[PDB]
C-alpha cells in the first residue's frame, strides 16, 4: 500500500517498511499516501537516488 | 584437399612444390599471393580509415549524487558504449570469417588454373597434387607456372601413359 | 540411468602399455563424445584427450601425442584408453567422461562432461607385488580397527561387514615406508555396551595380489 | 576556450567600492575576487544603483556578477544599510532577481556568510541593467565569448612535450 | 476538471518596475501568487525593479 | 573468362559458339533472372519503408545553455554517427554480396554446361568448350535449351579426342 | 546437381545412395554431417551466448506531462530501441545467409571428395551421381564412403567399359 517516498518519511500505515533493504522496491498501482498533505519539488529525482541507494 | 599446409615456404604464401626425374624443389606463386594481400590490405584501410574526432561533450563522471539528469546522463553514454561495442564484435567477426575464406578460395582457385592448365595430360591425386603423365623436367615445369604449359605438346605422350 | 564403469586398477612396468576401459549406459552410446582426463595423486586434473562415438574423430593433447590412442566399440558400448612407452610419471588415476553432443541438433553447452567414470588407477612401478598382513587393532564411546601392513602396490580397499557398518568408520591415506612398501589404517568408534551381540569385519581385499582377507577383531 | 576579460567603467555613484575580506587576502593585507566588485555603504547611504550597459560590439558579453548574504542583521545593516537587500540584473529579453538571505552557514575559512555567483550574457544590440539597493557583487566588465573547439577534462596525468 | 480530459491553464504574474506602481496597482508592499492542484504546488513572488525598456 | 562481352544485348548471362554453319551468340534467360531476382529482393529489403518520426527533442539552438543543451546535442549527434557506419557498412556488405551472387551465377551456368556435354567435350581454360564432334546449329540449341543426349556424340567425340 | 533432396534419410545429414547388382541402399556419412552442425552449433552459441546485466536505469512510462526533459528521456529510449532492432533484423539475415551456404557448401565438398575418390573410373552422371563403370558389389561400396576405395585397382575394368562399347 506505500510508495516509496512514504516509507522513506514514514507515513503511519509504511512502518513495517523502517530499516529495511531491497535489490527492487516494487511500487504498487493500488498505493496510497495517509498523512500530512505533502509534496516534493524533484520528487523523481529523491525517488530515483533512494531506490539506488 | 592439402589437409596441411607448408612450413618453410618463405618465398612467399601460395606455391608449387614439385618431384620429377631432375630431383625436387618449390617455388612460390607471387601473382595469386599478392591478390590475397591487395584484398586483406584493402579492407584494413577500409577498417582503420582515420575515426571520428569530438571535442566538447557531455560529463560522464561525477562527484555528488544529483538524481534524475545525472541517470540520463550516465544512460546515454552506457548506451552508446554498448552499441559501439556491439558494432567493433561484429565487424571484427565478420571481416575475419571473410579474410579465411577469401584467403582459402585463393588456394582453391590457384588449383584450378593449374589443372584447366594441364588439360588431359594429368590427374588429381587427391591431396591437392597432380600426377602429371609425362617427362616433366625442370623448363616443363616453369613453364607451368608461369602459364605457358602447351599441353597439344605432351597430349600424345602423357594420354598414352594414362590408358594402356 | 546414466553411467560410466571403468575397469579396475592396473599395474604396469616402465617399458610397457596399458589399455583401460570404459563402460557406458543408460545413453545411446553414439550420440556423445568421450573425455579423457587423468590425475597425478595431489595434484590437479589434466586433460588427455577426446573421441567422438558418432564420427571417430580424436583430438589428443599434444603432451601425449604418439604414446595414445582412443578408440570407441559401439557394440559393447565402451571407450578405450591406450597408453603406451609408461613413465612413471604416468602413475595416475585416469577419468572418462560424456562429452559434447554428436548429429543432434545444438546447444548451448549443457554437457560437456556431463558424468563420469568412479576412475581407474594406473600405478607405473619396476617393484614387486606383495599382499598384505592384516592385524587386530585391539579395543562410553570405545575405538577398534585393523592394520593393513606391508603391501605393494595400491591400492587397499577395506570396509566392514560387506559394508553393513558404513557410519562412524575413518579409513586412512596409506602411507609409504622406507621399506618401499605401504602400510594403512582402519578405525570404527562404537558404543562400548554392545559388546556380546555384536561383531566386526575387515573387508580387506588388495587386488594387486588377489588377497581377499576378511579377518576379525574382538578383545 | 578564454578567460579574454575586458574592462568597462560602471559607474557606481554613492557607494564605496573594492571592499575585501580577510578570507580573500592578496598579498600582506586583505582582498577579493579580481574581477568583482565588493560595492557597500558610503557615509551612511547604499543608494538604489541603477546602471546600464550596452552591446554596440558584434559579439556576446558574458557578465559573471554576485550577491552576498550576510550571516547576522547586523552585518547586512553594517555594509547596505537597508534590512534587506536585492538585486536584479536585466537585458531586453531576459530579467534576473535575486534576494539575499540572511544567515548562518557553516564557517568557511573565517567567514559564516557567503555570496551567490550569477552570470548574464547579453548579446549584441542587446543592453544590460543592473540595479540594487542592496547586497550587490559587481562586475568591472564581461568576458569575450566564442564558439569553438575548446573543452575541459578532469585529470593528474603530467605533460610531456 | 469533472471533464474527462487534461485540462491546460496558462496563467501568470506581473512584475513592477517601482514601488510606487506595485501600490498602485496592488496595494501590498509585496505580492504573492500560488497556483495548486491536489498533487502539486507552486508559488511565485513577484519581483520589483528596473528593467529594460 | 578474363572478360566480359559488350554488345550482348539480349539478357545478362549467354552463349557464343563458333561452328562449321559459323559464328552466333544467344543469352540465358534463366540465369539472367535468377540474378536479377536476387538483387531486387535484396534492394527491395533495403528500401522497404523507412520510419515515421513526429514531436522529437530540438536540435538547433540560439542561445548557450549549457547542461541540458550540451546534452540534447550529444544525443543526437551519437545517433547520427551510429546510424551513418550502418549504412555505411550495410552497402558496403551488400555491394561485395551483389558481385559474388553475379560472379556465381555465371559460374553456375558454366557448370550446368559441363555437365550437360560430359565426356564429349573440354575446357579450353577461358571458359569455352572444344566441343569434339561435329556440332551444327541444332546441336548448339540442343545444349542451350537443356536436351543434348551425349549417349548419342559420344563414340563420334571420344575417338576425336583420344585417337 | 541434386535439384531435390532426400526425405526419408534419417540416419545424419548428408548420405549415399546406391544401385548395384547387390540391390540399392542407403547410408549417411557422419563426418561432414558433424561438420555442418559443429558450425551452426558455433555461430549459434555464439549468438545467444550471456547477455548484458543492467541495473537502475532511466524511466521510460510517465504519469504527467513535463515538456523539456521527459521529451529527451523518451528520445533517449526509442533512439536506443530503434538501434538494437536494426542490428537484430540483420543479424539474423546474415547469419542465415551464411547458415545456407555453410550447409549447401558441405554437401558441395563431400560431392568432391567423392569424385576425387573414384579417379577416372566414373564419371558425373549431371543430377549429383556418378556412373561408376564396373562391378561395384556392397563392398566396394562402403569402400568409397570410407574413404579406403582404390581406384589403381578397378582402373582397367572400368577403364575399358568407359572407353569401348
Ligand atoms: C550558528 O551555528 C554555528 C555552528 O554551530 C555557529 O558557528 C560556530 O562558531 C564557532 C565560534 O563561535 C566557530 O568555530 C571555529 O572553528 C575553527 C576550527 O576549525 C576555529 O579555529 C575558530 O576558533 C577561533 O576563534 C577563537 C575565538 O577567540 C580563538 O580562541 C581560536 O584560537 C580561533 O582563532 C572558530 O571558533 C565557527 O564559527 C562555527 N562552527 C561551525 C561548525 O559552523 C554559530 O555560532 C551560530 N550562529 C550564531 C549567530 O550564533
Ligand atoms: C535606470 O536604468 C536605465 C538606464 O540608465 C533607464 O533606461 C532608460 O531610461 C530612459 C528614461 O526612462 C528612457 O528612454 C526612452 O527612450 C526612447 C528612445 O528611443 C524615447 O522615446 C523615450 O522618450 C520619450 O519620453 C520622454 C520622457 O522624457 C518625452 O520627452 C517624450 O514624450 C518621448 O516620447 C524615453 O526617453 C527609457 O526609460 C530607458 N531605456 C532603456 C533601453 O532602458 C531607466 O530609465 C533608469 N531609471 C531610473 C529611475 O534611474
Ligand atoms: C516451336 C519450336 O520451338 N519449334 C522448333 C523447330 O524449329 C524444330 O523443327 C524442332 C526440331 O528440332 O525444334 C523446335
Amino acid at each position: 500500500d506505500c510508495t516509496l517516498i512514504d516509507a522513506l518519511l514514514g507515513d503511519p500505515h509504511c512502518d513495517v517498511f523502517q530499516n529495511e533493504t531491497w535489490d527492487l522496491f516494487v511500487e504498487r498501482s493500488k498505493a496510497f499516501s495517509n498523512c500530512y498533505p505533502y509534496d516534493v519539488p524533484d520528487y523523481a529525482s529523491l525517488r530515483s537516488l533512494v531506490a539506488s541507494s | 584437399f592439402i589437409e596441411n599446409g607448408w612450413e618453410g615456404m618463405i618465398d612467399g604464401w601460395y606455391g608449387f612444390r614439385h618431384q620429377n626425374s631432375e630431383g625436387t624443389g618449390q617455388a612460390a606463386d607471387l601473382k595469386s599471393t599478392q591478390a590475397a594481400i591487395d584484398q586483406i590490405n584493402g579492407k584494413l584501410n577500409r577498417v582503420i580509415e582515420k575515426t571520428n574526432e569530438k571535442f566538447h561533450q557531455i560529463e560522464k563522471e561525477f562527484s555528488e549524487v544529483e538524481g534524475r539528469i545525472q541517470d540520463l546522463e550516465k544512460y546515454v553514454e552506457d548506451t552508446k558504449i554498448d552499441l559501439w561495442s556491439y558494432n567493433a564484435e561484429l565487424l571484427v567477426a565478420l571481416e575475419n570469417q571473410h579474410t579465411i575464406d577469401l584467403t582459402d578460395s585463393e588456394m582453391n582457385k590457384l588449383f584450378e588454373k593449374t589443372r584447366r592448365q594441364l588439360r588431359e595430360n594429368a590427374e588429381d591425386m587427391g591431396n591437392g597434387c597432380f600426377k602429371i603423365y609425362h617427362k616433366c623436367d625442370n623448363a616443363c615445369i616453369e613453364s607451368i607456372r608461369n602459364g605457358t604449359y602447351d599441353h597439344d605438346v605432351y597430349r600424345d605422350e602423357a594420354l598414352n601413359n594414362r590408358f594402356q | 540411468q546414466v553411467q560410466l564403469v571403468q575397469s579396475g586398477a592396473e599395474v604396469k612396468k616402465p617399458g610397457a602399455s596399458v589399455k583401460v576401459s570404459c563402460k557406458t549406459s543408460g545413453y545411446s552410446f553414439s550420440t556423445y563424445g568421450v573425455s579423457w582426463v587423468r590425475q597425478a595423486p595431489g595434484q590437479g586434473p589434466e586433460w588427455v584427450g577426446w573421441i567422438s562415438a558418432y564420427t571417430g574423430i580424436t583430438d589428443y593433447a599434444q603432451k601425449f601425442q604418439g604414446r595414445v590412442t582412443l578408440t570407441t566399440d559401439a557394440t559393447t558400448a565402451t571407450a578405450f584408453l591406450d597408453l603406451r612407452s609408461l613413465r612413471p610419471d604416468d602413475t595416475a588415476t585416469y577419468f572418462c567422461a560424456r562429452d559434447k553432443v554428436q548429429g543432434r541438433v545444438e546447444v548451448g553447452s549443457g554437457g560437456r562432461h556431463d558424468y563420469w567414470g568412479q576412475g581407474t588407477l594406473v600405478i607405473v612401478s619396476s617393484a614387486s607385488t606383495k599382499g598384505p598382513s592384516v592385524f587386530p587393532l585391539a579395543p562410553g564411546t570405545a575405538a577398534l580397527g585393523c592394520l593393513v601392513k606391508d603391501y605393494f602396490p595400491e591400492p587397499v580397499t577395506v570396509s566392514w561387514n560387506s559394508g553393513a557398518l558404513t557410519s562412524g568408520v575413518h579409513t586412512f591415506p596409506a602411507v609409504l615406508q622406507s621399506s618401499g612398501l605401504y602400510s594403512l589404517s582402519s578405525v570404527v568408534t562404537v558404543p562400548s555396551s554392545s559388546l556380546g551381540t555384536q561383531t566386526y569385519i575387515c573387508n580387506v581385499n588388495h587386488k594387486p595380489s588377489n588377497t581377499k582377507v576378511d579377518k576379525k577383531v574382538e578383545p | 576556450g578564454t578567460l579574454e576579460f575586458i574592462t568597462e567603467g560602471f559607474t557606481w555613484t554613492g557607494v564605496t567600492q573594492n571592499g575585501g575580506s580577510n578570507a580573500c587576502k592578496r598579498g600582506p593585507g586583505s582582498g577579493f575576487f579580481s574581477r568583482l566588485n565588493w560595492l557597500t555603504k558610503s557615509g551612511s547611504t547604499y543608494p538604489v544603483l541603477n546602471v546600464t550597459m550596452p552591446n554596440n560590439d558584434n559579439f556576446d558579453k558574458l557578465y559573471i556578477w554576485g550577491v552576498h548574504h550576510p550571516s547576522t542583521n547586523q552585518e547586512q545593516t553594517s555594509l547596505y544599510v537597508q534590512a534587506s537587500g536585492r538585486v536584479t540584473v536585466s537585458t531586453r529579453r531576459s530579467q534576473q532577481t535575486i534576494i539575499p538571505n540572511i544567515g548562518s552557514r557553516p564557517w568557511v575559512r573565517g567567514l559564516s556568510s557567503r555570496i551567490s555567483i550569477y552570470w548574464t550574457i547579453v548579446k549584441p544590440g542587446d543592453v544590460l541593467v543592473i540595479n540594487s539597493n542592496g547586497n550587490l557583487i559587481a562586475p568591472r566588465g564581461y568576458f569575450k565569448m566564442r564558439t569553438g573547439k575548446s573543452s575541459i577534462m578532469r585529470s593528474d596525468a603530467p605533460i610531456d612535450t
